């Protein structure tokens, strides 16, 4: 997160860290959607051009954390992965279209003041909230600047951007499975996701029922917080069908 | 489920430092 600030404790209880097991390293962010299911970005798990093809045994997750480094006794929980599910139409050769992935935990985690799932949006909620100019919130332990690592989880509020501005901001072919967000150069504020924040949630608090909904997954960008560029997020609702299918099948 | 409602904020009738920015954007 570039140009963000420190999250308060318990501000984002669905935040999950995704580690490679051996050697242990923070690879990505992710979110908790139930006691046993975790959402993340597909390229965090599979990205051949960079020699990435992780399976269940290569990864672990940590839930309920605030500080990147220091251990938080009786707060944070660790879990292994029972199953990994990539979207079958994930396009890593072109533009990261459908950059989404589901991970089923070996053992359900217990909720607490620090561990609590985020809502997935229904149709009405998505139609109401994914509107240009409307602001969502992005969280992660990723880089603070374009290539540096925060001590505590970072948070930033960013407006959704009109689809034509998104199209004209990049020569990469964008799809309806993507949305972009960030401030325009004119608006005089800054903020962006950055390398390492992939898989983190783009959330919005619904004025109708005061529940937080995950509309997006940090997916990709060209640089971080560059003027005229925007960060791009996997459109969660557009793939919700797939999510439900997977969860109901397994 | 019980989703999207935070123990330390919504369940304690307490506003997070910046969520009002989101609400006020929703106009
Ligand atoms: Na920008």
């Amino acid at each position: 997160i570039v140009e963000g600030s420190d999250a308060e404790i318990g501000m984002s209880p669905w935040q999950v860290m995704l580690f490679r097991k051996s050697p242990q390293e923070l690879l990505c962010g992710a979110s908790l959607i139930s006691d046993r299911w975790v959402l993340t970005a597909a390229h965090c798990l599979l990205y051949p051009p960079w020699d990435k093809n992780f399976t269940e045994n290569d990864l672990l997750v940590r839930i309920g954390k605030h500080s990147r480094t220091r251990y938080e006794r009786n707060i944070e929980k660790i879990s292994m992965l029972e199953k990994i599910y990539i979207h079958p139409r994930y396009n890593w050769r072109e533009n990261l279209d459908r950059d989404i992935a589901l991970m089923k935990l070996k053992k359900p985690v217990a909720f607490s003041d620090y561990i609590h799932p985020v809502c997935l949006p229904d149709r009405e909620t998505a139609a109401s909230l994914l509107q240009a100019g409307y602001k969502g919130r992005v969280t992660g332990w990723g880089n603070l600047k374009e290539t540096g690592q925060p001590s505590v989880l970072q948070v930033v509020n960013l407006p959704i951007v009109e689809r034509p501005v998104c199209k004209d901001s990049t020569r990469i072919r964008i799809t309806d499975n993507m949305f972009c967000a960030g401030y325009k150069p004119d608006e005089g504020k800054r903020g962006d996701a950055c390398e390492g924040d992939s898989g983190g949630p783009f959330v919005m608090k619904s004025p109708f029922n005061n529940r937080w909904y995950q509309m997006g997954i940090v997916s990709w960008g060209e640089g971080c917080d560059r003027d005229g560029k925007y960060g791009f997020y996997t459109h969660v609702f557009r793939l919700k069908k797939w999510i439900q299918k997977v969860i109901d099948q397994f | 489920a019980d989703c999207g409602l935070r123990p330390l904020f919504e369940k304690k009738s307490l506003e997070d430092k910046t969520e009002r920015e989101l609400l006020e954007s929703y106009i």
